[PDB]
């Protein structure tokens, strides 16, 4: 039918919901952003410089049986934040199911 | 329910510069705009969903709660609408440029007389922006017409005490006027705390060639339940319940 995603509300400023990457699903929270078109989560291979990554959930490819590597680099600049990493392929689940 | 989108390309972030994600409670972003603005032409998640024919209608709707202590905090509905969260009927607007969800705004009128964007302008509907944003010059006029004071960098503050004396602002979209009352467009914030309400309009210039653009963020999507239609490239709004 329609698939409901429940969103959390942080201070009427951040609304995010939970999704899974991998088999079995590793759960992450993301904002469903209608202002961009890329999906990204922190890598467990994020560099030490990436302070943000220390305090968030990181994705580990080696724990997913359906992961297909891609490795191509990407660099996204939002009108606020900037990030970069490499691309990868796997199943995305919404909710973390 | 639950969908499995298979074979999705997504990025593993390794460097994330600045304060901006240290402070964010979320782990990542799942972008839901059209493919044109996709970095590396990576097919978006909802495009992948449509292609694998995972839902009946290629639409998704956003209910966002404007009370932070509410359960649930909002609800994204994929492939449908949730009528338990809106009143009356959806009124739709067509996407002008198919990249962000771009819609044409007819004018912004603040009831004390001031009309901004007279001549009409372009606006994007962005669930990832908290505030309403518009061009620096028009937003300073709007803020002076409501009496908010500058905080820093295009953000303005108003005493929470003063919010009931404030004008309502109406954005006219596709001939209809959508009203934001003072409680819809101001946010309470705290550190020492309370009495500190942000004016929900931020002044930021978005440069050519994409801009100028007003952004209808979570302040608007929180009063008006929003429907993004990929099947017919239009956006629909109804009063959230
Ligand atoms: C990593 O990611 C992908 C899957 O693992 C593969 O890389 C990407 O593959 C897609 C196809 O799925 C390519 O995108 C296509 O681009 C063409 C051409 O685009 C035209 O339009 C743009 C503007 O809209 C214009 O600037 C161009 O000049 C073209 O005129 C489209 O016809 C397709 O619909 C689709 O969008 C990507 O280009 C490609 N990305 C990159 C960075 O290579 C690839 O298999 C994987 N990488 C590896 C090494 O395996
Ligand atoms: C939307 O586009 C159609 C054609 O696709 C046009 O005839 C219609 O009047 C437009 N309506 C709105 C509400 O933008």
């Amino acid at each position: 039918g329609p698939i409901p995603e429940v969103l959390k509300n942080y201070m009427d400023a951040q609304y995010y919901g939970e999704i899974g990457i991998g088999t079995p699903p590793q759960c992450f929270t993301v904002v469903f952003d209608t202002g961009s078109s890329n999906l990204w989560v922190p890598s467990i291979h994020c560099k030490l410089l990436d302070i943000a990554c220390w305090i968030h959930h990181k994705y580990n490819s080696d724990k997913s049986s359906t992961y297909v590597k891609n490795g191509t680099s990407f660099d996204i600049h939002y009108g606020s934040g900037s990030l970069s990493g490499y691309l990868s392929q796997d199943t995305v689940s919404v909710p973390c199911q | 329910g639950g969908v499995k989108v298979e074979r999705q390309v997504f990025g593993e972030a390794t460097k994330q510069p600045g304060i901006t994600f240290i402070a964010a409670k979320f782990d990542g972003i799942l972008g839901m705009a059209y493919p044109r603005i996709s970095v590396n032409n990576v097919l978006p998640v909802f495009d992948n969903l449509m292609q694998q024919k995972l839902v009946d209608q290629n639409i998704f709707s956003f209910y966002l709660s404007r009370d932070p202590d509410a359960q649930p905090g909002g609800e994204l509905m994929l492939g449908g609408t949730d009528s338990k969260y809106y009143k009356g009927s959806l009124s739709y607007l067509n996407v002008t440029r198919k990249a962000y969800w771009q819609v044409h705004l007819d004018q912004v009128e603040v009831a004390s007389g001031l009309t901004l964007c007279k001549e009409g302008c372009e606006a994007i509907v962005d669930t990832g922006t908290s505030l309403m944003v518009g061009p620096v010059d028009e937003v300073r006029e709007l803020q002076k017409a409501i009496g908010a004071v500058p905080l820093i960098q295009g953000e303005y503050m108003i005493p929470c005490e003063k919010v009931s004396t404030l004008p309502a602002i109406t954005l006219k979209l596709g001939g209809k006027g959508y009203k934001l009352s003072p409680e819809d467009y101001t946010l309470k914030v705290s550190q020492a705390g309370k009495t500190l309400c942000l004016s929900g309009f931020m002044g930021m210039d978005i440069p050519p060639p994409s801009g100028p653009l007003w952004i209808l963020g979570d302040v608007f999507i929180g009063r008006y339940y929003t429907v993004f239609d990929r099947d017919n490239n239009r956006v629909g709004f109804a009063e959230a319940a």
